[PDB]
């Protein structure tokens, strides 16, 4: 007796329209959590925190759901509005795989958020149709010639714009973008919601430098912006990362 | 002139300025985080003990003793040597180093990289 | 000056420990999987990692998100964790992120349904044993030192039975003698 | 009293004697006889 | 009151029919041990719940036990089990021989078994290694510390070939199962084999 | 043939058949009667660790 | 007397005659001995101290 | 398809001996133990 | 001829380990030839060897400037026009060998946020007739 089970607790849906978590899928001691506090083997005192007891009242029970040679990642952004609050959020696509249909995502996305509407499973996975569709072959270039482009980054993330200026070498594949993403994070101190976010609006970006080389074809690879100390001797950077609050 | 030392000490008083960000905000304000997706305090991965070697078997010193001792202990090889892994880097590389002592240097540091089992 | 660097290192050590107070369950099956190192049966269910196909796809990568769902799900173990929890703080592709989160709750390592209230409990091994993982010192908690294999074990722990094991009971029953 | 009950622990921990002792277990001629009772019957035809 | 509408049915964990799949699945000795135990009950019990017209992955799940057991066969001429573990794997391929055994008395589960080529491989290798004995070759002259590992292993291979001889109804003229069969009908003295 | 194999096989199974001739001595008729089966006998560990189990299943 | 005992193994004979007592009441129910010795001793451990 | 059902009564007699004759009058008491209980459910 | 009154003026004391002893502040040899070949081997008209060699100058030399603090990728960033595929390629080569992050204060290393290591926890199995302890 006396035991908690392991399972049948899904308070995210809650937490998901909690509107304190700054959560920006849906609109419409002094720690908060025990994690580096002991209780002394008695588990009521672990509904002292509120964000725990929170989990217990307004928590429900769950059933469990139950279910190549080079990646292409597309990032699909998913903008639905449905019944007041709205859907919003960026994932890429391994377009290479099919081991998941976008159907079978959307329900699996819909049911987390405890809509399964079951027209948004549809309507979600007809954008991700289009959107695969868009750019099937446009994420799947082959870029030689070191366009050495310059980089300018924004991320959205509730008001707490982040921006950046790099120069980008998209003809060496050595440095993954979620790497780079990580890098900027690990050193700016932010938290791990960012390291999806800013790979997922640079693969874009970096598909947008794709396009304009394959669509249009303009090379004009003519002096990448420098401040006269590494590559093009001017004189002997650009800028640095930043998180703007707006 | 004037160039050279005014961006490195503006690159060595940036790399002061990102830590002073990034160690008050973590560690010294509330000491964590919290996630808004799960209710789990978020940390920085420089004070968790991100890997773990065996276990130590022994017995209670008492026989016929029903007493079970789990603990744990931390535990390293000097606290001194940092880890620049030289480890990382194949055995055909460092072959044209210019001496000798130099390749028993690499390779002892990364003896100590490779007993980080006890 | 050493061991009161040995004695900062162990308070400090104490600070950031993420003690427990509920206990884990895992089905029988499912005992071959270690936190540090990477099980052959995760290699040949998640191959594409260490296939190396693509550069997204590494067994350090694999790890590492092996690892926090993991985690995120061992501290709070009671609360059915979900894909979109997961998937808004990792920068993988949705494709492969599915696939390690079924592998984990195929092999009921997350997300095990069961009411431990209605089984019994057993002593499979033995009784005696001062039962210590070893942990490594977290490079940021270790001293500055200016210029030393000083262990220490952070937490002891008795446990006069199993069944004071699996409740996590420490004879903390003393004070609630009842 | 007792007797009864080290009567009912005698031959409860004792009557099986080959499901938990290993080496009674792999032991050939009792995994042998165990497999050998577990045999289903031909059917003709 | 979220801690009063937990399902009944999945409050215990998992289920046993996958407790003893995934069992086998994992590398757990013991606990392949012990859902092979499970399965030769429930195959000697309730033939129709383990059919593999019911279950069509289960086939290469015991096939895994069973072919690396043409070794032994091959080392068995010779004091080749040194250890209890060389014997553990033995065992576990003895074990997983009466399970088919004793699903091939079932009529759907004996097609699916027929379709297979490797088993009747297998199946004539062993009778091939008793043509050896059957005939009392000197090739492979049989340990006589390893009989009574082959006698058993040879009795449920007779009755595999029993049930599924009607499935090789057309026979050949060189066929090998009737060329073996008929130098060991020439052998043996037990009531039960002729 | 082979002295090697055969004798490693004999030190093995020798004393695997000295383990199962020597599975048959805790349950003569004095040796239950007294109590140096169930005290002290954590050593052992054969019996008195069913207690938890037989009990769960109503057997006593 | 009523209060709560050492650590536990070291069955006093207030606790040994309280189990002797439940014994000669009872016969069975040890859940009705355990409390009869105090509550504070196993069903399992007075069963491990009988035999 | 998911169907919870409950198992068949599988006859698992606490001595094991290994002989067939001391295990054929149990099972047969076993037989008419078991399809007399499952008569009445048709 | 500018980094000669850099290194004299307002630079710590150099600390360096035994293994990094092959390599040389004033030029290149077959290590860096052989570690990032990328920017000698004509793999653009930008990664030229001289860009190379401004670059590894100033990434060791501002972490002269502070020896206790770890020089992080993005600071220098702030001060050295080059791909940032081609920045970490240099500054992991010097980390690897010891140079640039050897002695540091450890604290000031940055990790990334994240949960906690759960590895001396108590597990307990699921075993089909009980839950015994998981003690190896």
């Amino acid at each position: 007796n006396q035991l908690i089970p392991q399972a049948y607790i899904s308070n995210f849906h809650n937490r998901l329209t909690n509107e304190d978590d700054g959560i920006p899928i849906f609109t419409m001691g002094n720690a908060v959590l025990p994690d580096l506090q002991d209780q002394h083997h008695n588990p009521f005192n672990i509904l002292r925190y509120p964000k725990i007891r929170d989990t217990f009242i307004n928590g429900k029970v769950v059933s469990p759901y139950r279910l190549s040679g080079e990646a292409i990642m597309i990032p699909i952004t998913l903008d639905i509005e449905h019944m007041g609050h709205t859907i919003k959020d960026q994932f890429l696509w391994n377009y290479n795989d099919d081991s998941i249909s976008p159907e079978e995502f959307a329900s699996i996305y819909c049911k987390d958020l405890d809509m399964t509407s079951a027209t948004l499973q549809t309507q979600i996975a007809n954008i991700i149709k289009e959107q695969l569709k868009d750019l099937e072959n446009i994420a799947a270039t082959e870029i030689m010639s070191d366009l050495h482009v310059i980089i300018n980054l924004t991320c959205n993330l509730q008001d707490r714009f982040f921006e950046d200026n790099f120069q980008w070498n998209l003809n060496d594949k050595s440095l993954t973008p979620e790497r780079f993403a990580t890098s900027i994070v690990q050193d700016l101190g932010l938290t791990r919601e960012f390291i999806p976010l800013i790979s997922q609006s640079l693969h874009e970006t970096i598909l947008k430098i794709k396009k304009d080389w394959v669509d249009g074809h303009l090379i004009q690879d003519h002096v990448p912006n420098d401040a006269a100390f590494g590559y093009l001797s001017g004189i002997r950077s650009n800028w640095c990362p930043r998180v703007e609050i707006l | 002139t004037n160039w050279l030392y005014q961006h490195s000490a503006a690159c060595s008083r940036f790399n002061s300025d990102l830590f002073y960000d990034r160690v008050k905000v973590l560690l010294v304000d509330q000491q964590g985080l919290r996630d808004a997706y799960t209710n789990i305090l978020h940390i920085p991965e420089s004070t968790q003990s991100t890997t773990v070697l065996g276990w130590r078997r022994s017995k209670n010193d008492s026989p016929s003793d029903t007493s079970i001792v789990y603990e744990t202990v931390i535990h390293d090889n000097d606290l001194n040597k940092p880890k620049t892994g030289l480890s990382e880097i194949p055995k055909e590389i460092y072959e044209d180093v210019v001496d000798e002592d130099v390749l028993r240097a690499i390779t002892e540091q990364q003896n100590f990289e490779k007993c980080n089992e006890y | 000056n050493y061991e009161q660097e040995a004695q900062k290192l162990e308070e400090k050590a104490l600070r950031f420990l993420a003690k427990q107070t509920h206990p884990v369950i895992i089905p029988s099956f499912a005992s071959w999987f270690d936190i540090s190192k990477i099980h052959e049966i995760e290699k040949r269910s998640n191959p594409d990692f260490f296939n190396d196909s693509s550069r997204f796809k590494t067994p350090k990568a694999y790890k590492d998100t092996r690892n926090f769902i993991i985690n995120t799900y061992r501290l709070s173990p009671y609360e059915y964790l979900t894909i979109t929890a997961v998937r808004r703080n990792v920068a993988m592709d949705v494709a492969s992120i599915v696939k390690i989160h079924a592998f984990l709750e195929k092999w009921g390592l997350i997300n095990y349904q069961i009411d431990p209230r209605t089984k019994p409990s057993l002593i499979g091994p033995s009784f005696t044993g001062h039962f210590q993982v070893v942990l490594d010192t977290p490079q940021g908690l270790k001293p500055f030192l200016p210029e030393f294999p000083v262990n220490l074990t952070i937490k002891k722990n008795v446990y006069d039975s199993a069944q004071d094991f699996n409740a996590l009971q420490d004879e903390s029953r003393n004070s609630r003698q009842i | 009293k007792q007797k009864s009950i080290r009567q009912k622990l005698i031959n409860n921990v004792a009557s099986q004697a080959h499901h938990n002792i290993p080496y009674l277990r792999d032991s050939p001629f009792t995994a042998a006889a165990q497999r050998s009772v577990q045999i289903r019957s031909k059917v003709i035809v | 009151n979220v801690f009063q509408s937990l399902p009944k049915e999945t409050a215990r964990g998992v289920d046993d029919l996958t407790r003893m799949e995934m069992a086998l699945l994992s590398g757990i000795p013991e606990e392949i041990k012990w859902s092979l135990k499970k399965y030769l009950t429930y195959s000697n019990k309730a033939p129709y719940m383990i059919s593999l017209r019911t279950l069509p992955d289960l086939l290469p799940l015991f096939k895994t036990f069973i072919l690396p057991l043409e070794r032994i066969v091959e080392g068995l001429n010779k004091s080749s089990i040194c250890d209890s573990k060389a014997m553990d794997s033995l065992q576990m391929g003895l074990n997983a021989l009466l399970i088919l055994r004793n699903l091939a008395q079932d009529t759907d589960s004996v097609q699916i078994l027929v379709k297979d080529r490797e088993i009747k491989s297998f199946i004539l290798f062993i009778l091939k290694k008793f043509q050896c004995v059957a005939t009392g070759d000197n090739k492979w002259q049989l340990y006589e510390g390893n009989a009574t590992f082959f006698n058993e292993l040879t009795h449920y291979t007779l009755d595999l070939m029993e049930a599924i001889s009607s499935y090789i109804a057309p026979a050949m003229k060189d066929d090998h199962y009737f060329q073996t069969l008929v130098s060991i009908l020439n052998y043996t003295k037990d009531r039960y084999m002729v | 043939l082979h002295p090697r194999e055969t004798l490693t096989h004999y030190l093995w199974s020798s004393k695997q058949n000295e383990l199962v001739l020597q599975g048959d001595q805790y349950f003569n008729e004095d040796a239950a009667r007294t109590s140096d089966i169930y005290s002290n006998n954590n050593n052992d560990r054969s019996l008195m660790g069913n207690i938890s189990l037989l009990y769960s299943q109503g057997r006593l | 007397e009523n209060n709560g005992n050492s650590v536990k193994k070291n069955w006093s004979d207030q606790e040994m005659l309280l189990l002797l007592e439940g014994i000669e009441m009872y016969e069975d129910q040890w859940e009705k001995i355990a409390d009869h010795v105090g509550g504070h001793k196993r069903v399992e451990d007075c069963i491990e101290k009988f035999l | 398809p998911l169907n919870w059902v409950q198992g068949p009564a599988i006859f698992h007699m606490l001595t094991s001996p290994y002989t067939q004759d001391e295990i054929i009058n149990h099972e047969m008491n076993f037989l008419k133990g078991r399809l007399l209980e499952l008569q009445e459910i048709t």
